RNA sequence: AAGGGCACCACCAGGAGUGGAGCCUGCGGCUUAAUUUGACCAACACGGGAAACCUCACCCGGCCCGGACACGGACAGGAUUGACAGAUUGAUAGCUCUUUCUCGAUUCCGUGGGUGGUGGUGCAUGGCCGUUCUUAGUUGGUGGAGCGAUUUGUCUGGUUAAUUCCGAUAACGAACGAGACUCUGGCAUGCUAACUAGUUACGCGACCCCCGAGCGGUCGGCGUCCCCCAACUUCUUAGAGGGACAAGUGGCGUUCAGCCACCCGAGAUUGAGCAAUAACAGGUCUGUGAUGCCCUUAGAUGUCCGGGGCUGCACGCGCGCUACACUGACUGGCUCAGCGUGUGCCUACCCUACGCCGGCAGGCGCGGGUAACCCGUUGAACCCCAUUCGUGAUGGGGAUCGGGGAUUGCAAUUAUUCCCCAUGAACGAGGAAUUCCCAGUAAGUGCGGGUCAUAAGCUUGCGUUGAUUAAGUCCCUGCCCUUUGUACACACCGCC
């Protein structure tokens, strides 16, 4: 259709409107610290962004 | 104050740009021996030093890809303008590159050899 | 892709002032980001580098979230003939200050 | 000018932070400058704790992270200006430094 | 009787007073605006009803939403309201004022329960 | 599949021959038998619809309606 | 089968329970157009899976191409594109139709060829992670033996949590794992520093005694990093260091390796992380622009939009929460925490002091905080102190259900959540069975974070209160090492 319902539904909030910055998955995203990385691209990239173990 | 974003998210931005930066070297130089990045940020500008074998390969003519990799990253991340530099370095023993090693091996399987 | 004449110059330019070119993958995007005055959509500018692309003119480079188009040797001559410019003008990687 | 400045700096580790607030004030000091005390604030820890499989079979064993930021507060005043007097940041990469002012 | 006073008098019930009439869910969703498909359905029970024969029932008009709440002006309506499957009329009765389009086309069957599979050994 | 429904007809346009609707007579006199859209974004180039019950600017879309 | 050692995912002695009741949640089954699907110790509050839309992958319908590139037709005398009205449509989808305007070379058609897919295949795979197995075990070279598969090394014994070490020794010399290591907690009146942490002293104050004290008592009241206009770092923070080693004493011990008791000491075993070889047809292609092969790709298994469903119930099961009450409930008063968060690239969405309105859920304006600067000295619960209740399905229990009031959102119905007044159901300690656990431990108790436009019965942590029992054993369930039997080797869930 035209652009009047192409994207018409709202997607300003809940889960639909956020995805991973990597992956771009709808799933088990971590919004901390504003990090928007999926649980998956986060456990790949910890060490790359900093986050390593201690206990 | 209230343009600048607390210290904990400047920090997690800081190794978001790491991670993205250097995923980016991986998938763009990989067949010109890529290592690792090391940046070198200061409140004046940004130093990018990426570190690689064949400085020659990553670097075009008269260092036209490089050039092309700088305003790729000054369009990508938002950089003031000229506040960015891209300094190519040569490691040294690469043999003991994991990285550069594997990246040998698997242009050698690329290239049909047992 | 029926985007129009009034922008394809307009990319096409952008991508010849200057070696390279990126863009987010959003077909969603309302406005791509740089040549913010030309009210250009990100599907557009995306299609119409994918047609460069499949003639070989541009080679791409793909991150998490981004493309990084790289114009080739051949997209030289191809941007030149197209807007109609002698060959003294070159992209900003091309030559600097030489 | 009359000048009294504050200067922050913050890393993830502990030595280059420790080096940084070391030789800085050795340097105020052979420039004859006084110095406010070092002040270390208390360390700011980032903890995420996330599944370690990514399918959810398995022993439910969660992997925990952290991120240890440490920031170190130490004042440059000097009876004439300071701006003029000392420029040189001397700043390894990793670790960020903001300068401000009494007024800032 | 919505809340004592009769149809007649709820056929010129404006909105504004309305609002004090319906139930507190009635009342914050009058507050808000009412979007362009309810109006566009709205308009369209309007023409329904006066294109309507005299002492005869209009005719169907179908709609997917069902989230519409009930206004006193759509009485006698014939409202064909989706369940996920097929359109359901429905009366508008006298008595499905505060009650939204919804409720009165269920979206599954009732369960006949037969019996057990391999189950619940 | 067997969708219960046919194929929805797609529309096919009409291939409208040469438009030629303005006509000049005795050696010339415009005779403009279309109407003009007075807005800025229509501008004065382009003609009007010719409907049986309204007039249609291309650009503009604006409708006069003669009753 | 024997011998030795070991484990609360085993037992003993106990504690708390589960299973008995209600509710929440996840599986199966039933129903459905659809209840998407995986997973069956090592699945069943798991997929960080607390779905109104999105999520969505399921169903009922409607659009768009977001089908590049190449070839050939087509065409500026129009390739083709958008659209007002009406019908038509759930739709103000020009989606289709009547009807004409308008874009102009970007398209259209057909042929190959893309491409995409939460489509399939984890029994094709990468990676990840789980399990074998957190037990202590594993391997190379050279040498010895055996025709060889293989064996010694890698062990009689003693010791350890540990093939941990001592000791013998056809072995020698190694290597990983364990250990070692990093974080963590416990002591540092030792050092450095402190207006974004305090203390002490002093000066203003404010109130009580003022009989009379007066350098009397209290102040989280104001000040002395306002720059000359006090000192100090114990309390707090975080760095550099120290500190604990079976070190000292007695005993046992081949007096070796080590073991028991004790003084001094903060501490004589703080919890974690990492964690060998080999393996599983273990789980994920529904994390990935990780991906092979197959399927579809224009009436789409792409994608978008509308709605419904994922919650649906004769029933079984799992993890939980609530309780069955007087060691209690309610009402009022008094009184102490610690992790850790807080305004955003897309992305709109922050923590909130204080003032006012309302009974409450909430609303109305002033601010602070991008943070040891504000919330916050986080005035938390439990508990403590007083009131009432009185052994009853009772003031325990709040399930089910009626009505009304607010919050978020595009939308609250199949009730989002919250608040108020109504009803008070089972449940009176739970069969056979079964889970976890040795000191700040179980358990009681609240508080942060994750998910969040709106949200926790889940989870990760944090703190508060705080124990009984035990310092053993192989009885069950298993594990390691040695010997032994074997007709097994997909390896006893075997073979026959
Ligand atoms: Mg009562
Ligand atoms: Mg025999």
């Amino acid at each position: 259709g035209h652009q009047q319902l192409y994207w018409s539904h709202p997607r300003k909030f809940g889960q639909g409107s956020r995805s991973c910055r990597v992956c771009s998955n709808r799933h088990g995203l971590i919004r901390k610290y504003g990090l928007n990385m999926c649980r998956q691209c986060f456990r790949q990239y910890a060490k790359d962004i900093g986050f390593i173990k201690l206990d | 104050m209230a343009v600048q974003i607390s210290k904990k998210r400047k920090f997690v931005a800081d190794g978001i740009f790491k991670a993205e930066l250097n995923e980016f070297l991986t998938r763009e130089l990989a067949e010109d021996g890529y290592s690792g990045v090391e940046v070198r940020v200061t409140p004046t500008r940004t130093e990018i030093i990426i570190l690689a074998t064949r400085t020659q390969n990553v670097l075009g003519e008269k260092g036209r890809r490089i050039r092309e990799l700088t305003a790729v990253v000054q369009k990508r991340f938002g950089f003031p303008e000229g506040s960015v530099e891209l300094y190519a370095e040569k490691v040294a023993t690469r043999g003991l590159c994991a990285i550069a090693q594997a990246e040998s091996l698997r242009y050698k399987l690329l290239g049909g050899l047992a | 892709m029926l985007m129009p004449k009034k922008n394809r110059i307009a990319i096409y330019e952008l991508l010849f002032k200057e070696g390279v070119m990126v863009a987010k993958k959003d077909v969603h995007m309302p406005k791509h980001p740089e040549l913010a005055d030309k009210n250009v959509p990100n599907l557009h500018v995306m299609k119409a580098m994918q047609s460069l692309k499949s003639r070989g003119y541009v080679k791409e480079q793909f991150a998490w979230r981004h493309f990084y188009w790289y114009l080739t040797n051949e997209g030289i001559q191809y941007l030149r003939d197209y807007l109609h410019l002698p060959p003294e003008i070159v992209p900003a990687t091309l030559r600097r200050s030489r | 000018a009359i000048h009294r400045i504050r200067i922050t700096l913050t890393s993830r580790n502990v030595k280059s932070l420790e080096k940084v607030c070391a030789d800085l004030i050795r340097g105020a000091k052979e420039k004859n400058l006084k110095v406010k005390g070092p002040v270390r604030m208390p360390t700011k820890t980032l903890r995420i704790t996330t599944r370690k499989t990514p399918c959810g079979e398995g022993s439910k064993t969660w992997d925990r992270f952290q991120m240890r930021i440490h920031k170190r507060l130490i004042d440059l005043h000097s009876p004439s200006e300071i701006v003029k007097q000392i420029t040189s940041i001397s700043i390894e990469p990793g670790v960020e430094v903001e300068v401000t002012i009494a007024d800032a | 009787t919505y809340r004592g006073v009769d149809l007649d008098q709820l056929l010129d019930m404006s909105y504004e007073q309305l609002m004090q009439l319906y139930s507190a869910r009635q009342r914050r969703r009058l507050n808000r605006g009412l979007r362009r498909k309810q109006h566009s359905l709205l308009k369209r029970l309007r023409k329904a009803k006066k294109e309507a024969p005299p002492m005869e029932k209009p005719e169907v008009v179908k709609t997917h939403l069902r989230d519409m709440i009930i206004l006193p002006e759509m009485v006698g309506s014939m409202v064909g309201v989706y369940n996920g499957k097929t359109f359901n009329q429905v009366e508008i009765k006298p008595e499905m004022i505060g009650h939204y389009l919804g409720e009165f086309s269920i979206t599954y069957k009732p369960v006949k329960h037969g019996r057990p599979g391999i189950g619940a050994t | 599949y067997t969708t219960p429904k046919k194929n929805k007809h797609k529309r096919k346009k009409v291939k409208l021959a040469v438009l030629k609707y303005y006509k000049v007579d005795e050696n010339g006199k415009i005779s403009r038998l279309r109407r003009e859209c007075p807005s800025d974004e229509c501008g004065a180039g382009v003609f009007m619809a010719s409907h049986f019950d309204r007039h249609y600017c291309g650009k503009c879309c604006l409708t006069y309606c003669f009753n």
